[PDB]
């Protein structure tokens, strides 16, 4: 119907497709990648920092009046609270649908009311508008001058960098990485404190009353307003030094001086970073806005560096640790590829099984308009994101095509027709309308209604819910676009382009067993169906991922050790992890990290560590090098004692944890409400995933592993002196502990002061206990005078899932798939671990993505299967149409042995394809239905429905089988080719596109070399019942 | 089953600055506090010989000033009449000259001034009412008598001390007493005259040290002609000058814990080495050392190597070698 | 089989020293504040024989040094005019001698100095005004006597303090009064003067200790003829004391988890095995064990951590406790 209103308007609609085609081309240039928008997003992350150095109370109390506050504010669900050494993280949680902001702007009403209750010095800090995943483009800052330090390194990225940088549009943080951050510090002897009798509190209040400006109002000079002004700000260590602490009725006064030595130093350290094994160095982080784009944000960037060459100082060098782009365009440039490989081998299919310069490029042309069509649509959707949406544009191509070829020839012999008949030496312009339009009645209808089932077979898709959803939503869309619009070109522009404008060793190739398969139609029907018996039993060879491990350049190895360990220490195992990894020929630049950034992104402890590897590119690799072999060689270089190593892709981690916490792609966590039972549990199951064969190594985050040195002031005790419990404290806080006292004003710095002992007071529990204390009455005392000390275990961190302690358990497999080790894992654990009081257990990682994406396939198959129906009933016979859901499944069988071959596993990426594989049957049932039904509607029709005589339907069969084959055996032509670069796991996501594509390769091959005999073969026996 | 070796010891290529341990003076530029007080080698304190009744007193207060022979006050004082007599009575009768002689030294012991004898021999009356003045031009900063009143040998009737060179005094902090002790020259100021600032080029430097605030005693003296310098002024006393020779490092190179003090020295490769180091002082950002490093050697200016709020600073220097 | 292999490349990677276990004794190291002082034995207060009146007094106050001889002031004493003059009475009327001195015996417990009567016998001549001299090398700290006044028996005419072997005096606090034994050694130092090193004469533990500060009183006598130390100075006293024997190891190697304490053992066979001991005491970078190790073994002083926790995960730390 709708397709002579099109040849009606032959011109005009030609070229709104070819205008909706650069439109279409510019509805992409938007375009970049983000090579995941595959994150979590309903938690808003708030960080308290320092309030007190005690991880049972300061973070038992921040995740306390903190956290009952977030159970009043509304969209709540969750209040997870890591607690740890002075650092309180809080991670509120909510409905996936939940706008971004909307979270933001509630969370954000109790955040204000509690920020009351806090300590003097404590801000509860919300979250940026970025997430994990948004960590971009990293870089260390080095000088091998010796010009500048790490001190003026630190102090360049926060007070210039981070500033130049954070204005770039669509970027949400840049946050400092390791570095060292200058400290004024005032080291006070407590021997000059007795010698002067001046007590600590003295100093730290003399201190304070010293370092800042006052303003005076105006005075009116000259009819002009004066300004008054006072100085104070401390910028000199001399102003330190003649702080005044007491003075004589002589006018002599006692100094700062004269107590106190006054140093720069190092600030505390939060997290250390050190490059290629050979020096500690500073370093910025770029995070990106949640939302947009990843490479337009690298790019303006990059410009932006050069913009500060004549700016930094001589000797300092941004040397960059990773880049997002190098991947992205990896990425996009294998796809384009692709894209641009299976276009011409569909130019040489259309051309292989049509012998006509015309006739190629008539089915050539439905594709630059139906490319671009895709590209339309993938502005609704945007192809900003993902090689899904191009990969869903390469996964398709084939059937795109499909649909112009396969009318062109039934234009073809239906011109060999009017030609026999009719002579051959007159022929006008109302002859070769007539036969463009008869072409286009008879395998009119039968294609489109076609093209409606696969994209009603993908809908389905449109519900799996979350990252994998998203994974292939756009590939869900970008198929459903190029493909139902080509079917729009092809009803109103193919036709009018193509009028405007050895197949004999094949059809005896085939037809020849052909006449077997009516021997008799039933046993040939049988002998089939049995070939899905041989596939059911070798299911039970591969297995199944969640997702196709994609590899990145990019390369992050977290090596994981027990709780305990000392800032100086760890960032001493980093700098020896480094010299190894780099030790190995491919990598390129190794960025070490313990501890965390300046950032609310990064709660990791000292005693883990994120060393990010770029190996140089695959042109410089050893002979016989692979990815996988070189992970190989960097577990057995890079080894430690008491070390685990896990190795992991950059990405994928943030993610991982941004979905369920967990750092590796085998995840078991043990919640608990007590403490000493989730330990338990975790160290138990610790040591039945080494025996597995399946592991590199396995290792269980601990909590309880803390070490502390306790002071239990004695009220009884400390009264004798006249001191309060808070008068001895002083003493701790900031005597022995070297607490933050102030902040010098430096321009556009600012730098922290605090006091302190000099270290050897401090030095052991010994020297805690003999601590000298300068008592209010002036009495010479020590601290083990007014307290006893003693050494003990404690809360290393508490750990919080849901309000409900709990602990990670970190697995590594990777010589061995890993659906085979997760189910050994917990065979293993429930049948030797044993059940323990109140104390859950459960898997996470990538196993816990993959079980949600399972569940709602028993819902994604029948919800095809109740649309597909209603589909079947283009032909209205009902007995007709319960056929085609059985010629699917040999097309499935096919999907299955080809995974075997190939050495894949069962993914959400095969999932689709299987789906995307049935999504051919309705077409298929289509191009063969309807020759069967023609044949006995034909003329010799007249034949069968008055009487019998087998040997009739048989000669309509055999001639809708020479008539099928053409435009038949050519669009699986095209199909089996864009089979072959899907199958290719060469490249950058070319792995990935491989799962999802063997699925429809093997699925394929099946159907025409089956459901060519059978469809005909079961229809030869269905006619024998109404008769 | 790795063999693959790596060097543990900790390494710095991307960051290091070092500086050259010279050799050189510990400079100077302090202000002391100073006062401006009375002299106290110009010290008057007056009181009667011997006992009495007060007969008046001039109109004299603490506080006034007073030039030497002004007169205080005039008393009857009885304790001399018996004896002057005897003297009187024995010219009378012409007694031996020795006679007289004696019995008028006698008075001298007695406590009656030379001056008021004189005062005998010459009218050949009794003496009963004696004047006491000022024996020194300076500050009456006591006057204990009055009016009305008697008049005990041991009553001060007048504290009269002076400012005709005027003293000065500044403390100094114990810290350097090893460089005030050969110092040379110091600048005399004081804020109520910005003109009278001199330079002072002799003092005294006392032998002890006021413990409430530990500082030296400098004592210096200046000429008053005018009256100029009032004691109760605040004065100020700077010094600028330079030490002997000594090794100078950075003070931020040094690595000090509360007990053990020393330096990371950079050897002739690029190897860290840190070595104990004797102290001096420091001053105005570097610091002399007694011994521990040759002259010309290479050392990092900085603790900025040892995270401050962790570390051993014992284990972390560790770290850094074998 | 207890302990834990470690691949020996890995150990070497991680930078793993080792120091030996020695018995012997701990050397406790602390530091105390002290005030230099003026000597106590040094201390004379110049008090008048009897009572005149000031006839002169020399440029000197308080806070001033004087010597052995320096002139104070001058004096007219006349008590002892009678006496004298008795006595050159019967030098003219010549006198037995045991009548003679019989009077200078009067003359001396009387109060006139000895020198003084020895200036009468050499001139004849009464002895009238009288000139009182520095008995001591010191610093005048008290001067109650100028110009024009009387002097009584009982003014402090000059209290001179001496300081040549100038005492320091040291604060401990009391809790820490063990610190302190005989065979205790001491360095003293003053921050005045970093170029002098002092030479300790004697220290002394006083007997009581001063309530109003809750501190025993340590007094060191100290060399100091260059007078370098003057009183009120700062001074640091270091102590070392040595302890009754015991074993020894760096402290850097001892892992102490409040229940337990202890090391791990570097086996002959390269293996590192954890061993529970008894700590007694600690100090300057060594702790004494009281038992637990034999002298000869070796103890792991570096990557002890990791290498802990690798025996932890290994078992070997649930071995350890279980066996014994
Ligand atoms: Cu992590």
């Amino acid at each position: 119907w709708i397709i002579r209103r099109s040849v009606a308007n032959r011109f005009l609609v030609l070229m709104g497709a070819l205008f909706l085609s650069i439109w279409g081309t510019w509805t992409i240039i938007n375009t970049p990648v983000d090579a995941l928008p595959d994150l979590s997003d309903v938690q808003v992350i708030i960080k308290t920092s320092y309030p007190g150095q005690a991880p049972q109370i300061v973070e038992n109390q921040v995740t306390y009046p903190l956290t009952t506050t977030m159970l009043s504010v509304p969209g709540a669900k969750t209040v997870r609270g890591f607690s740890q050494f002075g650092d309180s993280y809080v991670y509120v949680i909510f409905e996936d649908g939940t706008d971004p902001y909307w979270a933001r702007s509630r969370v954000l009403e109790y955040l204000n009311q509690v920020q009351g209750k806090l300590p003097a010095g404590v801000s509860a800090e919300l979250g940026p508008d970025a997430t994990g995943v948004g960590w971009i483009y990293e870089y260390a800052l080095v000088d091998r001058s010796g010009k500048h330090d790490l001190a003026d390194l630190r102090s360049l990225q926060d007070w210039f960098l981070k500033y130049e940088l954070k204005t770039i549009p669509d970027v949400a943080e840049v946050a400092s990485v390791g570095g060292v951050v200058k400290e004024y510090q005032v080291v006070i002897d407590p021997q000059r404190l007795a010698q002067y009798g001046i007590s600590l509190a003295e100093v730290k209040s003399a201190l304070d009353a010293s370092n800042q400006e006052a303003g005076g109002s105006s005075i009116e000079l000259a009819e002009a307003e004066y300004m008054v002004r006072a100085s104070g700000y401390l910028q000199t260590l001399d102003d330190f030094n003649h702080i005044v602490l007491k003075a004589s009725e002589n006018g002599v006064p006692v100094y700062l001086r004269d107590v106190a030595k006054v140093q720069i130093g190092p600030e505390m350290r939060r997290g250390i970073a050190e490059l290629n094994g050979e020096g500690e160095v500073a370093g910025g982080v770029v995070i990106l806005r949640s939302g947009k784009n990843a490479r337009e944000v690298i790019a303006a960037v990059k410009d932006k560096l050069e913009t500060l060459k004549s700016s930094l100082p001589e000797g300092v060098e941004i040397v960059t640790t990773y880049d997002r782009s190098q991947l992205i365009d990896r990425a996009i440039d294998n796809l384009s590829g692709k894209l641009l490989e299976e276009f011409i081998v569909v130019a040489v299919v259309c051309a292989l099984f049509l012998w006509h310069v015309r006739s190629a490029l008539v089915a050539i042309i439905s594709l630059p308009l139906g490319l671009c069509i895709a590209f339309i649509v993938m502005h609704f959707q945007g192809l900003n994101a993902n090689i899904m949406s191009l990969g869903g544009i390469a996964i398709a191509v084939g059937a795109m095509v499909d649909a112009a070829i396969v009318m062109i020839e039934n234009a073809h012999k239906r011109l060999e027709e009017w030609q026999h008949q009719h002579p051959d030496a007159t022929l006008d312009n109302k002859t070769r309308w007539q036969v463009i339009t008869d072409a286009s009645v008879e395998v009119g209808p039968a294609l489109f209604i076609s093209l409606l089932i696969i994209t009603l077979s993908f809908i389905p898709i449109f519900t799996l819910e979350g990252q994998e959803g998203r994974l292939f939503g756009p590939l869900a869309f970008t198929k459903t676009y190029a493909m139902a619009g080509a079917a729009l070109l092809a009803i109103v522009v193919i036709p009018i382009l193509m009028g405007y404008w050895l197949n004999r060793f094949l059809i005896r190739v085939y037809h020849p067993l052909l006449l077997k398969v009516l021997h008799w139609p039933k046993t040939t029907l049988l002998v089939a169906a049995l070939s899905v018996l041989t596939v059911l039993w070798p299911l039970n060879k591969v297995g199944g991922e969640f997702l196709p491990q994609i590899n990145e350049g990019d390369l992050l190895y977290m090596p994981s050790t027990l709780p305990g360990i000392s800032a100086a220490e760890a960032a001493s195992m980093l700098q020896k992890t480094d010299k190894l990894i780099m030790s190995v020929p491919e990598v390129a630049r190794v960025f070490g990290k313990t501890g965390k950034a300046e950032t609310a992104t990064d709660s990791a402890p000292l005693e883990m560590v994120e060393t990010t590897i770029q190996l140089k590119p695959q042109e410089q690799w050893r002979p016989g090098m692979t990815m996988d072999k070189i992970i190989e060689e960097l577990d057995n270089t890079v080894r430690l004692p008491g070390l685990a190593n896990l190795w992991v892709p950059p990405i994928r981690n943030r993610i991982d944890m941004l979905s369920t916490g967990i750092k590796s792609p085998i995840g078991i966590k043990v919640s608990g409400t007590v403490l000493a039972d989730i330990d338990a549990m975790a160290e138990q199951i610790e040591e039945v995933a080494r025996t597995v064969p399946g592991v590199a190594s396995a290792l269980a985050e601990r909590l309880e592993g803390g070490r502390y040195i306790n002071v239990e002031i004695n009220r009884e005790k400390a009264a004798r002196y006249g001191m309060t419990v808070a008068d001895v404290q002083l003493f701790v806080t900031s005597a022995v502990g070297g607490a933050m006292v102030g902040e010098t004003v430096e321009g556009i710095a600012r730098y922290p002061i605090n006091l302190r002992y000099p270290q050897s007071w401090r030095d052991s529990p010994q020297a805690l206990r003999q601590l000298p204390i300068l008592t209010p009455m002036k009495q010479q005392i020590t601290l083990a005078d007014v307290a006893d000390i003693k050494v003990s275990t404690g809360p290393s961190m508490l750990k919080t899932e849901n309000a409900r302690p709990t602990s990670w358990i970190y697995i590594d497999a990777r010589d061995r798939d890993m659906v085979s080790v997760v189910h050994d894992l917990q065979k293993a654990i429930a049948e030797k671990v044993q059940l323990k009081p109140g104390t859950s257990v459960a898997f996470s990682g990538q196993f816990e993505l993959l079980e949600r994406a399972n569940h709602k396939l028993k819902l994604m198959v029948p919800m095809t299967l109740m649309i597909i129906f209603v589909l079947l009933y283009a032909f209205r016979r009902v007995g007709e149409a319960l056929l085609i859901i059985s010629s699917v499944p040999f097309a499935l069988v096919g999907g299955i042995w080809l995974l075997w071959w190939m050495g894949f596993h069962l993914s959400v990426a095969t999932g689709t394809g299987f789906i995307a594989l049935a999504g051919v049957a309705a077409e298929f049932g289509v191009v063969m239905l309807m020759y069967l039904r023609h044949a006995i509607e034909a003329v010799p029709s007249l034949n069968n429905p008055q009487t019998f005589s087998e040997q009739k339907l048989d000669e309509a069969l055999y001639h809708g089988a020479v008539l099928r084959v053409r435009p038949k055996a050519m669009t699986v032509a095209v199909i089996i080719a864009g089979l072959l670069p899907i199958l290719w796991g060469t490249g950058a996501g070319s792995e990935v596109m491989s799962r999802i594509a063997a699925p429809m390769i093997g699925g394929m091959i099946t159907a025409p070399l089956l459901s060519l005999f059978i469809i005909p073969a079961a229809y030869k026996l269905m006619w024998l019942h109404r008769h | 089953a790795s063999g693959v070796r790596i060097d543990p010891t900790q390494t710095q290529n991307l960051g290091v600055k070092t500086a050259t341990v010279t050799r050189g003076p510990l400079t100077f530029a302090q202000s002391f506090p100073a006062n401006v007080s009375y002299n106290e080698y110009q010290y008057a304190i007056v009181q009667a010989r011997a006992a009495g009744f007060i007969d008046k007193v001039y109109p004299l207060t603490v506080g006034d000033k007073v030039q030497k022979g002004t007169p205080l006050l005039d008393l009857t004082i009885p304790d001399w009449v018996e004896a002057q007599s005897e003297y009187l009575l024995l010219r009378e009768t012409g007694g031996t000259a020795t006679q007289t002689e004696g019995i008028l030294e006698r008075l001298r012991l007695a406590g009656m001034p030379e001056a008021d004898i004189r005062r005998l021999i010459a009218t050949q009356k009794i003496q009963t009412r004696f004047t006491l003045k000022a024996p020194i031009d300076g500050v009456i900063t006591a006057f204990d008598l009055r009016a009305g009143m008697n008049i005990a040998k041991d009553n001060v009737v007048a504290k009269i001390q002076g400012m005709d060179p005027v003293w000065v005094t500044a403390a100094i902090p114990e810290s350097i007493a090893w460089l005030v002790k050969d110092a040379s020259q110091f600048t005399l100021t004081v804020p109520a005259r910005p003109d009278k600032t001199l330079t002072i080029r002799k003092w005294t430097l006392l032998p002890g040290v006021d413990a409430a605030t530990r500082t030296l005693q400098l004592r210096l003296e200046v000429d008053n002609a005018d009256e100029a310098l009032k004691p109760g002024m605040n004065a100020w006393l700077q010094l600028n000058t330079a030490s002997e020779p000594m090794l100078l490092i950075p003070s931020q190179a040094l690595i000090d814990t509360g007990s053990e003090q020393r330096v990371i020295t950079v050897d002739a490769d690029g190897r860290f080495v840190p070595k104990r180091v004797a102290v001096f002082q420091a001053s105005q950002g570097v610091t002399a050392l007694r011994s521990g490093l040759a002259e010309g050697e290479k050392v990092v200016s900085s603790g900025l190597f040892l995270i401050d709020s962790e570390a051993n600073i014992s284990g972390a220097l560790e770290r850094m070698r074998s």
